[PDB]
């Protein structure tokens, strides 16, 4: 289970085949990294985006905790936003679909 | 309700005795 040497999951405009685990309890959406930084190296809105449009679903509305952060628009470092494949991120609460 | 997979199938329910579909 080890989601990190891989980088080839779903491929889009700069993210080089990176996709994140998107779990909510036991249901889980993939979805596309965020490009516009260094390709395997996302955004620090990533993992609230990540969680966001898994399903369409307003931040204030969830709780990501995961990646060893939680849900803002920037907390830790980029280099601290999961160094690989996506990672895997998880929120706890509701969603908004 | 406007809920997919919350508490029960996907309805308010009246029993919620199971579960099974809380978010799976």
């Amino acid at each position: 289970m080890a989601k990190t040497e891989e980088m080839v999951q779903t491929e889009e405009m700069e993210t080089p085949r990176l996709s994140v685990i998107v779990t909510h309890s036991n249901e889980r959406y993939d979805l596309l990294v965020t490009p516009q930084q260094g390709n395997s190296e996302p955004v620090v809105q990533d993992l609230a985006q990540l969680v966001e449009e898994a399903t369409g679903v307003p931040l204030p509305f969830q709780k990501l905790i995961f990646k060893g952060k939680s849900l803002k628009e920037m907390e830790t470092p980029l280099s601290a936003l999961g160094m690989q494949n996506g990672c895997r991120v998880m929120l706890i609460g509701e969603k908004s679909n | 309700r406007y809920h997919r997979r919350g508490g029960y199938d996907v309805e308010n329910e009246e029993k919620v005795k199971l579960g099974m579909t809380n978010s799976h």
